Formats: C-alpha cells, sequence, structure tokens
RNA sequence: GCCCUGAAAAUGGAUGGCGCUCAAGCGUGUUACCUAUACUCUACCGUCAGGGUUAUGCCCUGACGAGUAGGCAGG
RNA sequence: GUAAGAAGUCCUUGUUUGAACGUGGACGAAUGAAGCUUUUAGUGGGCCAUUUUUGGUAAGCAGAACUGGCGAUGCGGGAUGAACCGAACGUAGAGUUAAGGUGCCGGAAUACACGCUCAUCAGACACCACAAAAGGUGUUAG
C-alpha cells in the first residue's frame, strides 16, 4: 500500500560469553511493522548468521520525512537477482519523498519490466542536493528556467449520460 | 573393556541392549538394539531382560537371558529422579509454587543499553 | 459444516423400559422409577436396571446359593434379595429362617422357606419395609 | 429465553460489571494524563534519522 | 428469608465493585509505567523492548473440505471444529508449533483488553457440564469458576488477559467464539496467502483486534 | 518488458457473444461494490443427550440434520 | 525404542561378607475428550489428482509407498464439463462473505492512480509444457 519508512534494530539474543551483542539497525520502506520486520530478518539472515528464534528486534520506528513540502530530485540503486548473477540499475524520480519515490519506482518496474516486489531490492535512495549532478534527461527536462507546458487535450468528465452541447476540449 | 564387568544390576533396573560386535556368544535378537528392558531375575554370567514386544495392536511381554558384554544402564531415568528429589526439597521448603515443568516462556521485557554499542547500520 | 468428532445422534442403549408386557412388571418399575429419582440409594437403581433384563440375564438362583450368601459373618439376619426367580435344591437338607425377597418363588422353594420359618415376600413389600435396601444383600445367579 | 446484550441496554450492563456507573461517572475513557516532559537523546534521534 | 438472599447479593456485589476498580487501577498503571519505561530509555539513550505477548487469539479461516488429517487433528485439539471459530490461547513452545502447523488455515493475533470484554460480554457463552449456557448473569462463574475465586465475568477476563494460573480451567469454560463474517469485508482480493503477501492468514500481532470486531 | 514473424490446410464460426485501442487488453497498487444450500441472529420440524415431575406421557435446557449398496425404527 | 510418579518416593529387621520378601511410619510438561462380549448385511484386484523414489527414451512413460477425492455428492464460480477454485445440504426470514467477478448481454465502479502496447485477422492466465533456437532499421527502460 502507500508505504512508510520504519527503522528497526536486531539485538542477537544474549548468552553467557557473550553479553550485549552489537545491535544492526536498518531502515525499510514497508506498509507496516510485521513486513517490515519480516524483511529486517530476511536481509539479516542474508548478512549475519542470525533467527527469527536465535535473534530478537529491540526498537522498532517510524521515520518521517524532515521537510515533506519541499520538492527534491531523489536517485536511487536497486538490485533483482535476474536472470543472470545480479546486476544493478540506477533512476532518478523528480518527488517531495522518499516514500512518494519508492511507490512510483515498484510501480514503474513492474510496468516497464514485469518485476515484482518480491524480485526487487532497494539498496539505498538519496536526495541530490546541487544540480549538475542530475544526469538522467527525463528529470534534466523540469529543471529548466521559467519552465512552462500547456495541457491541449482536457477531455472533462461527465456525470450525466447525455449532452446537449457537442463539447470542447480547448484550455 | 574391563568396566563392563565389574556393574552389578539388580532386579528392577533398567538397560538398554546395545550389543558389541567383539563377542561372538550371545549375540542377541536382530531388532532388539536400542532397546530398553528391565531386570527380572540375574544368575551367574547372565540377566534377566523383559521387553514390551508389540503384535497386532496389543503389547506382550517378552522374558529373556543376556551376557552382561551387550546390556548397559539407562540414562532414561537421570532428570526424572533429579527432579523428584529437587521436588522433595521444594515440598518441604513450602512447608516450612510451581514444582511441575513448564515450557518455554515468552522472554519478559528489558533495556538495552548504548554505552559502547552504538547500532550499526548497513544494507545488502 | 462442523467437523464432527462423535458420530452425532447416538442412542445410549441402556434399556429404558423393559421388552415385557406384563402390567404388574410395569407397575413395579414404575414405583422403582419413583423410588430410585426421589431417594438417593443405589439399591433402586440396581433394583430398577435388573428389572428391564431379560430371562437369559435373570438366571435362576438357587436356595444353597441364598444359604451360602447367609453363611457370611455378619450376614445372617439380612433380607436377602432375587430380583428373578428363585429354584429349590434337595441337596441342601438344612435351610436357615431367613426373609427373602423375590418376583416369582417355586412352590418347593417356598414351601421350604416357609417350613424352615421364614417368609417370602414382593419387591413392593419389600419397598414398604425398606425403601433404601436398608439391611439387604442382593444376589445373582450364575450367568453362563 | 432471549439474550440481551451489554453494550447496548444499560440496565443488563448494570445487572453485571457494577463498576460502570462510577466509571462513566468519571469518564475514566476520556481521561487525561499527567504531563511530563522527558526529551530524548541525541544519540537516539542520530541513530533514527541516519547513520 | 428474602431479606438474608438481598443481603448475599449485596454483599458479592460491593465484592465485584472493589474488585473491578482495582483491575482498571492495576491495568491502567501498568500501561503507563510500560509508557514511562520507554520514555526512560529513550531519555537515556537507551532501548527499552517490551515483554513477548503471551496470549493470542486464534480464528479459524478454511472450511472442511480437503483439509490434510495433522492440521486437521490440530484444529480439533484447539476447538476450531468450523469455518470463523475462535478461541484463546496461551503461547509456548509447544503451541507454537501447532500454531505453525496451522498457520495456511487460521488468522491469528494478540489480542486487546477492548476486544476481550466485546467478545466475552456479547459472544460470551458458558459451559455448565455441557449445552454452551449463555453467561447472562454472574452466578453461573460464581458457581463453577468460583474454585478458583473467579466470582465475575470481569474476573474471568481478567483471568484471561493477564494470564493466571486457572486460565486453562476458564478457557475450557468459555466455549468457542462463534464469530460472523466481517462487515466491512477482508480487505485483500484473496485470503489464502500470508498476511505479508496480501493475504490474511498467520499472525499479524495486532489487526486481529480490527478483524474480529468486524466479525463479531 | 510489450509488438511482428517464429508454418497449417480443407461445410460458415467464435477471448462465450457483442464488441473494445491514454481499452472493455498487459503489469501493479488503493478503495467501493455484486454474490452461495457457506458464517452470525431469530422462529418452526425432527433426532440425540441432560435434568425435573402423584405418566411408551407433560415441562425446561442445549447441540445437531449430506447420502448409493445396505441396516434399524415408526407409520 | 524407553521415561515424564500415590501399582511413586522416605524411616521400621525375621530367612543366601550381604541380596530378595515381609512388618509398620512421612509425602508433579502442554492441548483436547470407557470396556466387554454377541451377531450379520453389502463390498472384498476401480477411476482421477498431488508428492517421495527406482528404472527410463525420439517423445511420452512404466513400477512400487503414503495422502486426498469421485465412485455414493447436491450448492456458488470457471460460457458449458464426475474427479479445478470455494464450500458440504432440514424448512423460512434479515445481515456478512468465500471463490469468481463489476462496458452490454449480467447483479455490481465506462471507479482512482502510475507506466507500457497498434498487431494486413493483437490480447484478454501463464508454465526457459510444444512449435523454440533465433530473427526484426517497431517501441520503452536499464
Amino acid at each position: 500500500a502507500h508505504f512508510k519508512e520504519y527503522q528497526v534494530i536486531g539485538r542477537r539474543l544474549p548468552t553467557e560469553s557473550v553479553p550485549e551483542p552489537k545491535l544492526f539497525r536498518m531502515r525499510i520502506f514497508a506498509s507496516n511493522e510485521v513486513i517490515a520486520k519480516s524483511r529486517y530478518w530476511y536481509f539479516l539472515q542474508k548478512l549475519h548468521k542470525v533467527k527469527k528464534a536465535s535473534g530478537e528486534i529491540v526498537s522498532i520506528n517510524q521515520i518521517n520525512e524532515a521537510h515533506p513540502t519541499k520538492v527534491k530530485n531523489f536517485g536511487v540503486w536497486v538490485r533483482y537477482d535476474s536472470r543472470s548473477g545480479t546486476h544493478n540499475m540506477y533512476k532518478e524520480i523528480r518527488d517531495v519523498s522518499r516514500v512518494a519515490a519508492v511507490e512510483t519506482l515498484y510501480q514503474d518496474m513492474a510496468a516497464r519490466h514485469r518485476a515484482r516486489f518480491r524480485s526487487i531490492h532497494i539498496l539505498k535512495v538519496a536526495e541530490i542536493e546541487k544540480t549538475a549532478d542530475v544526469k538522467r534527461q527525463y528529470v534534466k527536462q523540469f529543471l529548466t528556467k521559467d519552465l512552462k507546458f500547456p495541457l491541449p487535450h482536457r477531455v472533462q468528465k461527465s456525470t450525466k449520460t447525455f449532452s446537449y452541447k457537442r463539447p470542447s476540449t480547448f484550455y | 573393556h574391563l568396566s563392563t564387568y565389574l556393574k552389578v544390576y539388580k532386579v528392577g533396573d533398567i538397560v538398554d541392549i546395545k550389543a558389541n560386535g567383539s563377542i561372538q556368544k550371545g549375540m542377541p535378537h536382530k531388532f532388539y538394539q536400542g532397546k530398553t528392558g528391565v531386570v527380572y531375575n540375574v544368575t551367574k554370567s547372565s540377566v534377566g531382560v523383559i521387553i514390551n514386544k508389540m503384535v497386532g495392536n496389543r503389547y506382550l511381554e517378552k522374558r529373556l537371558n543376556l551376557r552382561v558384554e551387550h546390556i548397559k544402564h539407562s540414562k532414561c531415568r537421570q532428570e526424572f529422579l533429579e527432579r523428584v528429589k529437587a521436588n522433595a526439597a521444594k515440598r518441604a521448603e513450602a512447608k516450612a509454587v510451581q514444582l511441575k515443568r513448564q515450557p518455554a516462556q515468552p522472554r519478559e521485557s528489558r533495556i538495552v543499553s548504548t554505552e559502547g554499542n552504538v547500532p550499526q547500520t548497513l544494507a545488502p | 459444516g462442523i467437523d464432527h468428532t462423535s458420530k452425532q445422534h447416538k442412542r445410549s442403549g441402556h434399556r429404558t423400559a423393559p421388552k415385557s408386557d406384563n402390567v404388574y412388571l410395569k407397575l413395579l418399575v414404575k414405583l422403582y422409577t419413583f423410588l430410585a429419582r426421589r431417594t438417593d440409594a443405589p439399591f433402586n437403581k440396581v433394583v430398577l436396571k435388573a428389572l428391564f433384563l431379560s430371562k437369559i440375564n435373570r438366571p435362576p438362583v438357587s436356595v444353597s446359593r441364598i444359604a451360602r450368601a447367609l453363611k457370611q459373618e455378619g450376614a445372617a439376619n439380612k433380607t436377602v434379595v432375587v430380583v428373578g426367580t428363585v429354584t429349590d435344591d434337595a441337596r441342601i437338607f438344612e435351610f436357615p429362617k431367613t426373609t427373602v425377597a423375590a418376583l416369582r418363588f417355586t412352590a418347593g422353594a417356598r414351601a421350604k422357606i416357609v417350613k424352615a420359618g421364614g417368609e417370602c415376600i414382593t419387591l413392593d413389600q419389600l419397598a414398604v419395609r425398606a425403601p433404601k435396601g436398608q439391611n439387604t444383600l442382593i444376589l445373582r445367579g450364575p450367568r453362563n | 429465553v432471549l439474550k440481551k446484550n451489554p453494550l447496548k441496554n444499560k440496565q443488563v450492563l448494570l445487572r453485571l460489571n457494577p463498576y460502570a456507573k462510577v466509571f462513566a461517572a468519571e469518564k475514566l475513557g476520556s481521561k487525561k494524563a499527567e504531563k511530563t516532559g522527558t526529551k530524548p537523546a541525541a544519540v537516539f534521534t542520530e541513530t533514527l534519522k541516519h547513520d | 428469608e428474602r431479606a438474608a438472599r438481598k443481603a448475599a447479593n449485596k454483599e458479592k456485589r460491593a465484592i465485584i465493585l472493589e474488585r473491578n476498580a482495582a483491575y482498571q487501577k492495576e491495568y491502567e498503571t501498568a500501561e503507563r509505567n510500560i509508557i514511562q519505561a520507554k520514555r526512560d530509555a529513550k531519555a537515556a539513550g537507551s532501548y527499552y523492548v517490551e515483554a513477548q505477548h503471551k496470549l493470542v487469539f486464534v480464528v479459524r479461516i478454511k472450511g472442511i473440505n480437503k483439509i490434510p488429517p495433522k492440521p486437521r487433528k490440530v484444529l480439533q485439539l484447539l476447538r476450531l471444529t468450523r469455518i470463523n471459530s475462535g478461541t484463546f490461547v496461551k503461547v509456548t513452545k509447544a503451541t507454537l508449533e501447532l500454531l505453525k502447523l496451522i498457520e495456511p488455515y487460521v488468522a491469528y493475533g494478540y489480542p486487546s483488553y477492548s476486544t476481550i470484554r466485546q467478545l466475552v460480554y456479547k459472544r460470551g457463552f458458558g459451559k455448565i457440564n455441557k449445552q454452551r449456557v449463555p453467561l447472562s448473569d454472574n452466578a453461573i462463574i460464581e458457581a463453577n469458576l468460583g474454585k478458583y475465586g473467579i466470582l465475575s465475568i470481569d474476573d474471568l477476563i481478567h483471568e484471561i488477559i493477564t494470564v493466571g494460573p486457572h486460565f486453562k480451567q476458564a478457557n475450557n469454560f468459555l466455549w468457542p467464539f462463534k464469530l460472523s463474517n466481517p462487515s466491512g469485508g477482508w480487505g485483500v482480493p484473496r485470503k489464502f496467502k500470508h498476511f505479508i503477501q496480501g493475504g490474511s492468514f498467520g499472525n499479524r500481532e495486532e489487526f486481529i483486534n480490527k478483524l474480529v470486531k468486524s466479525m463479531n
């Protein structure tokens, strides 16, 4: 659904011999805490030798954008174990929040590649502070000075079945 | 292995059958291997053992004689006796509880500190 | 659906009534239904259960069996009870002076008991004497 | 003969749980909490926001 | 004699009201203290973890046809005999293995006091030898489970949620809850995937309250 | 990733038909909605069980109801 | 395989340097809810599906081992269908749903949003299941 960003920490369970282990942290994009924790353990099993029974989560928290009205140019690293060995992708998204960037990214991947949530891995979403670090042309299109453009075909949603007007699509 | 002969076995004790290859005499019972039975009588040379063997869907009782070399003391009831004695002690202390067993319970609340262990963030 | 576990609509058996058509026997079970329901004594429920039994499962009980029961310790003056039928026995020569209650006595058995001195009684009279079955000794015949 | 449900029918609600009367008097669900100002730690907000 | 009856009733009623006030105090101070502990850890720069849940509520999601024998037997054992029937269970390792077995056919989670109260009030039915007797009065509980000191429906709710010495006896006295299908719907189009994959079954850990409040 | 080709005959013919092209198609997400002898509530019929009562009957309570070969019972 | 107790634990001295029997004193993991006969119908090498495994070759496949279902079984859906999805049945009413669906036939949004696609007979469940290995100055994103 409409995603959210979640901070998660894991402790892998203490023992004698080893009190206070090392508290690995992760950032997750997900609808809710259940999915976030499942993804946490899914990545932690890959990185280190831990298990949901062999470990525990310490502090689930939410991360809200510091400036969710400021428009931003995000660059996203992505990878997906297909079909060959894993291969990476860099994309650029003009949006207000990391959540919106990730949502439209998942939709764009599902559209343009038939690649799915299960298949996708998010490496790093990162705001680009300076212009001229924007590489892709479809984002470069929208940074020009005093940008204007029309909407030449207007088609009006009609509530009724019949109309007496011979309608017009102007602007 | 001479410690397999200085082994008293009184009527009542429970023992597993595990026959070793090193003694051709009295190699018993192809499938009586890793099976437990208590001892009913003892002679020289010898120990008795009874087993509940199932045929059809009833447990009949097969009594048998074995050489001491193959049999072995069972550690089946170690925690049982330990728990019984500890239960007697705990009952005495109560007279002065949940002495019963319980499965693994959900671990309770606690606090995790950050003194030198700052959480280490990472990714795939 | 329910995914049942107990084979619904069980009948429980247990012969709530007798197959017989003897009206007098039906009076007897009508009385013992009241007694077993209102007394709390177990003797009456036993007798009511026994009244439903068949001829195959109500074997006769002999004078000699009764005398054996009365040779027991501290059981000579008890009122012995056979729900079924009581037969004579010419193998025993000495018989006590006991009280005995039953549905049906034979002529020879009744004569022997009366001759020894005792009395032959019915179950309703046993009820008005000893409702809870106090100081009673129930007997049953060999089944096989 | 008929089951009447609490959470409606205050009479059968009050048949049970007579604490409900004073519960509704003190209102005990719109109850305010004692205010505090326990601010969090710099390390906490740091490790939340990043790194 | 009627005055004696009313006197006994009044005594038991005062006992019930003081007990219920005590339980309310217990619940509010417990949750407030947990909150303040979280805040204290945050202020000191440390982290606070809450105790793992000890009670769960389970709801059947799949019918009776083409169920394999092991989950069929486990559902019999947990008294989930039909679709949408439900029960509380105390979670240990022994029960977690069962839940692992019956995950595809049930939705379970960690319930709230509000939903426990609503269930026990609206759909609370009891067993008096048999028969699924509606509760309808605190006397029916004080008869059977007064052996364990549970004189009221709220005392029963307390022994349930605060899992007590006699949780087994109280829960077995409680007939399996008969629930309807949710009024808003199940959400997801297809039910028989995990809660994570856009399904409904498996553990969801807090939204079971929403679900059973729609279903009750 | 989508599209074309990537071979298949012979009565006239079928994404079920109409027809659909920023779709009424493909992928994905968010809601609302339709709907079964399924689930919940109520009544009624029958069976079963449990209780009560000077009457193979009367009363109270509750759970259940698929069915061929075939079996039992009441009519 | 065995064990998880009152047919079990702990004090009391007569019969081969001691064993067995006997005398009397003190006290237990989770969940859920009977046994014994007696007797006789019909069926007793039939059909489908999944996953374990041995042998396999043009392709298919043949043998065994569980499990589930049809046979005996109606209901909703898949346009239609013995073995596919859901769900198992007393007679009625109200509400909510499952699976499948909401342009018209046809009850229900010609709903919202992001992209892609133009096929000289597109597509409208796929399956590196077949045609199969590629070809193309058609298009989009890497």
